[PDB]
């Protein structure tokens, strides 16, 4: 479609470092029943780790890429109800403005 | 039916027979320890499942923008905002049970009307 | 604040002691805490040992008891290259850290992860409220091993292959009661002993 | 006006083609027919931009409609599907509690463990890391100094070539052991018919290949063929001279 | 030389860990650091569950100096550190597998964990923020006979290194009398 | 500073749009929620480059402008202007 | 279709194009009508070769 | 595409694979001893005209 647009990919390892940086648990430490009910943090499909505040983090990166410190192709789900969170920088996807 | 593992390695302790007393011994496989068990019921089958309608309830499903809002209020708190959605549990033979959840008193309730 | 702590900030390490010194990081898998200066059969001897077939490995009494009973070329080649730095980790974990009490009684193997140790450091309050700064290298979990007296391969194939609807359920206790694959603490104890 | 991203190949305007595939590196399940013995399976792809074409294909097979309730796990190079206590036992992790959270999330639910009992009562048999590890998996190529098996091959295996994405270097195993449970915690609940089954024409699940990953293909086998002959010609100057 | 025995004395000691932003420990693992100096303040309260980071001015003020430490753990079991330096210098056991147990010794336990972070209000916050979004038949014939006396299998190879002569020479002298 | 926004092709499971911007916006012709965090640009721009030269195309059959769609790159006309 | 809230079957939703070709179609019903005209173009495009060769 | 392509991924991904050697010490005894004819060959940055 015309406004259609196409992913060109970015390195991931900038927002895997400021995601730990802004609160995470890395998976090696982490543990069901001190956490149960935390969020699982993926990109681009690897498990990072899980975190206990989603809402924070999302409504973060809400801003940090509105302010244009993450390029725009990059795209964040919150799945609420499955306690999910997802970050994809593969090149190769289709966006549209809005 | 749960699954008790035993404390000093943790396996579940499995069943096990007292051959002259006959108690129901959990005996750990692993090491050696031994532990009774408290009713004679062991294996469970359950071969008809009907739950898992009211599933996901995180502490805030308000959040989320793409549920739709209504106008009943929570028998606890009578607050007029609500959120409801469909059951959770899906298959070909589930019902249209409507769940209420409402912001204000955290609260959960149905409206069946049998 | 006022003096309500000990505000000791860093004394740093010294340097010329430093070098020919890692200091890596222990963890222990169990649910109950363990203190191996008070639990352990002491002399504990941490050694690097190789993990082929352990149940039929030394026990320190034993040897100890046993010591004193007896007193063309192809001309061409390419290596694929690999990191230096990579290479010799591989190298020195080939064989994990192997902890032990005297007797043998309770054994602990470590591994490496590789999860966040460069970004861990540590600080230690020491007797005159000096806070030691170390920056940590490497993290090791140790998890308790052959505590129960494992079974082992060839045995374990008969019983994992399809010939029985299920294997006996105190299968285990039933060898145990034989006699065959004890402990390495049984082990040791029988030559104590004799 | 002439607008236009294309090639001139012999004096004539050639123009690529997107492509597309289905997403890697992402999760899927599936319900298989009836008559085969399988029911559900679940699948991830995998890369690492290209090297060898990275296809790594994984698998998590089910078995019966009962008795037969198994799971076993394919994985090169390993020429027999495996119970994936083995599996976990091979990454390092004893204790069956331990694999249960490492499975299941919520310890109050159950169904999910009795669903899990026989794999955990095949399990029974391997109480130790390497006595897991051992374990057969041929398919080439000659054995060198062994007695069945190197446990450094095994373990070689299950660093380098396993699951080629979240790490490749030496020590990751509880997050290779979380992303394995994670896995079938997804298979299993799609065969608990408490989630439904993928969907494969789903867009988002597809990425369109374009100009410049069709010439990052082509560069990098050209490439390696030239490596592969530049080798050539450099151990075989063994006369004069370094041209 | 030494015993081979580790070392025990200092389990009963406290220790703690500190999670550390990237920059920061950049900074606090250097060689030219690591001298003994206090480059900042710790502050607990008396109830505890708050620390600030008190930074002097030390670090010039491309960081902050206000660094909310966040105890990530207030109570932490089955924890030992331990210290590695060299050292001064059926019954089949295998003595010698080369393992080489160096001089370990224990220096403590860890009860707490804590992560710096600092304070956002700080100028030099959240601007590493925007940074990381920025980043002679008859001699021969004798000296020939002392030669496969030294030794019967004498090669060709051999015979041609102890002669430097005309090869053909050489090969009509060997086969005249023996191999 | 955020005023539009790239959307991939999932976040679309976690959004939610508005056709017109005033079509819940305040609170004989054609017949025609308060949660909404997006509102697309304009509805026409769900069409290709062939499509969008039907007119009119809300006014007729699906498959006739699959045919249109068809028969416009066998038109003839200019090309270029070299 | 992502311009509803979740949970719907008010036929507008679903796909009832209750519009009327004089009056051209909102974009929700313009697309559901592409969809089953775009059904009917690949039944017959397989159809055509399965018959043909059944005839044959 | 193209020019995400021309810009990187190519220095990457010569990058990735440039080391080539053949460092001869003897590959066998002697040759009295011999040294370690390091016989190396890499790739640097790259260049587009
Ligand atoms: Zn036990
Ligand atoms: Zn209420």
């Amino acid at each position: 479609s015309l406004m259609s647009c196409i992913s060109v990919g970015t390195d991931p390892m900038p927002i895997i470092t400021f995601l730990s940086e802004w609160g995470m648990e890395p998976l090696e430490d982490y543990v069901p029943h001190q956490s149960p009910d935390a969020t699982r943090v993926f990109v681009n499909g690897v498990w990072h780790g899980v975190h206990r505040n989603p809402a924070r983090l999302m409504e973060t990166l809400r801003t940090l890429r509105r302010k244009g410190d993450i390029n725009p192709e990059v795209s964040m789900i919150r799945d609420i109800r499955e306690k999910e969170l997802k970050i994809f920088t593969d090149a190769g996807r289709v966006y549209r403005p809005l | 039916t749960t699954f008790r593992f035993c404390r000093d390695c943790n396996n579940m302790l499995y069943p096990r027979e007292d051959k002259e007393n006959n108690r129901l011994l959990f005996e750990c496989r692993t090491c050696s320890y031994v532990e009774e068990a408290g009713s004679p019921l062991v294996y469970r089958h359950e071969l008809i499942t009907n739950i898992g309608e009211t599933a996901g309830v995180v502490q805030d499903i308000g959040s989320d923008p793409t549920l739709p809002r209504s106008d009943r209020e929570c028998p606890k708190c009578h607050s007029r905002e609500n959120v409801f959605f469909q059951s959770q549990q899906r298959r070909k033979d589930t019902s249209m049970v409507l769940f209420f959840v409402c912001l204000s008193c955290s609260h959960i309730f149905t409206s069946d009307q049998k | 604040d006022p003096n309500e702590y000990n505000e000791f900030p860093l004394r740093a390490i010294p340097k010329e002691d430093l070098e020919n010194m890692r200091t890596h990081l222990l963890k222990f898998q169990s649910k109950k805490k363990i203190n191996p200066v008070t639990d352990f059969h002491l002399p504990v001897r941490l050694h690097r040992k190789d993990t082929r077939n352990l149940q039929f490995q030394l026990t320190r009494a034993e040897i100890v008891q046993r010591q004193k009973e007896i007193s063309l070329r192809r001309k061409t080649r390419q290596l694929k290259v690999l990191d230096e730095n990579a290479k010799k980790l591989r190298f020195e974990e080939f064989y994990p850290w192997v902890m032990e009490d005297f007797d043998g009684y309770n054994t602990w193997v470590g591994s490496y992860e590789a999860g966040n140790s460069d970004s861990y450091v540590l600080l230690s309050v020491e007797d005159d409220g000096s806070f030691t700064m170390i920056p940590a290298d490497k993290v090791y979990k140790f998890t308790a091993r052959n505590k129960y007296a494992t079974l082992t391969i060839d045995e374990a194939e008969k019983r994992m292959d399809k010939k029985s609807g299920e294997v006996p359920r105190w299968l285990m206790k039933h060898l145990d009661n034989i006699g065959t694959t004890t402990t390495r603490y049984d082990r040791t104890r029988r030559k104590l002993k004799a | 006006f002439d607008m236009g991203g294309y090639f001139i190949i012999n004096g004539s305007e050639k123009v690529l083609i997107a492509q597309e595939r289905s997403a890697g590196n992402i999760v899927q399940v599936f319900k298989k027919a009836a008559p085969s013995p399988i029911s559900h399976v679940a699948e991830i792809r995998s890369a690492l931009e290209k090297g060898s074409r990275f296809i790594s294909t994984l698998q998590v097979k089910l078995y019966g409609r009962s008795s037969a309730r198994t799971i076993k796990a394919t994985l090169p190079y390993i020429k027999q599907d495996i119970p994936i206590v083995i599996i976990f036992r091979a990454l390092g992790i004893i204790p069956d509690g331990e694999i249960l959270e490492h499975i299941c999330y919520d310890v109050n639910d159950w169904q999910m463990l009795e669903m899990l009992k026989p794999c955990v009562e095949d399990g029974f048999v391997i109480q130790d890391r390497e006595t897991a590890l051992d374990f057969i998996g041929r398919r080439g190529t000659a054995l060198g100094i062994k007695k069945e098996k190197r446990i450094q091959y095994a373990k070689d295996i299950l660093q380098k070539e396993f699951l080629p994405h979240i790490t490749q270097l030496e020590g990751f195993e509880s997050r290779k052991a979380f992303f394995l449970g994670y896995m079938i915690n997804r298979l299993l609940l799609c065969a608990l018919d408490r989630k439904d089954q993928d969907d494969r024409d789903h867009f988002g699940k597809k990425r369109l290949d374009l100009a410049g990953p069709l010439l990052a293909q082509l560069f990098k086998t050209l490439f390696k063929k030239l490596t592969k002959d530049i080798f050539r010609y450099m151990q075989r100057t063994v006369e004069e001279a370094h041209d | 030389e030494e015993s081979l025995d580790l070392d025990l004395e200092r389990s009963n000691r406290q220790v703690w860990l500190v999670r550390l932003p990237m920059f920061l420990a950049e900074k606090w693992r250097d060689r030219n650091n690591l001298h003994g100096q206090e480059l900042g303040k710790i502050r607990i309260n008396k109830d505890g569950s708050k620390i600030t980071l008190l930074l002097n001015e030390n670090d010039n003020d491309s960081i902050p100096h206000e660094y909310d430490l966040e105890l990530t753990k207030k109570v932490v079991e089955n924890e030992y550190v331990f210290t590695e330096q060299n050292l001064k210098k059926r019954d089949r056991y295998i003595p010698y597998v080369k393992t080489i147990p160096k001089k370990t010794a224990i220096v403590g336990t860890v009860c707490h964990e804590c992560q710096v972070m600092p304070s956002m209000n700080d100028p030099n916050y959240h601007k590493i923020v925007e940074q990381r979004r920025n980043i002679p038949k008859k001699e021969i014939l004798d000296y020939l006979f002392k030669l496969f006396d030294e030794y019967d299998y004498w090669s060709l190879k051999g015979l041609k290194e102890r002669t430097r002569q005309p090869e053909a020479h050489l090969k009509e002298c060997l086969d005249k009398v023996a191999t | 500073e955020g005023l539009v926004e790239y959307i991939d092709a999932e976040e679309e499971e976690s959004i939610l749009i508005a056709m017109q911007p005033e079509d819940l916006e305040p609170a004989a012709k054609r017949i025609r929620a308060t949660t909404f965090t997006h509102c697309e640009i304009h509805p026409s721009m769900i069409l290709g480059v062939a499509a969008s030269i039907i007119p009119f195309p809300d006014h007729n059959q699906s498959p006739r402008n699959t045919y249109q769609s068809a028969m416009g790159k066998q038109a003839m006309g200019v090309f270029l202007t070299n | 279709l992502p311009h509803f809230s979740k949970d719907d079957y008010s036929p507008e939703s679903k796909g009832f194009v209750e519009n009327s070709y004089l009056r051209g179609l909102t974009p929700q019903e313009f697309f559901f009508h592409a969809m089953g005209g775009r059904e009917g173009l690949i039944d017959t495009a397989v159809k055509t070769a399965e018959t043909g060769y059944i005839q044959r | 595409s193209f020019n995400q392509f021309v810009d990187y991924t190519l220095q990457d991904i010569i990058c990735e694979d440039s080391t080539l050697i053949l460092e001869q010490l003897a590959q066998h005894t002697t040759e009295s001893d011999n040294i370690s004819r390091k016989y190396e060959i890499s790739f640097g940055k790259i260049y587009v005209t």
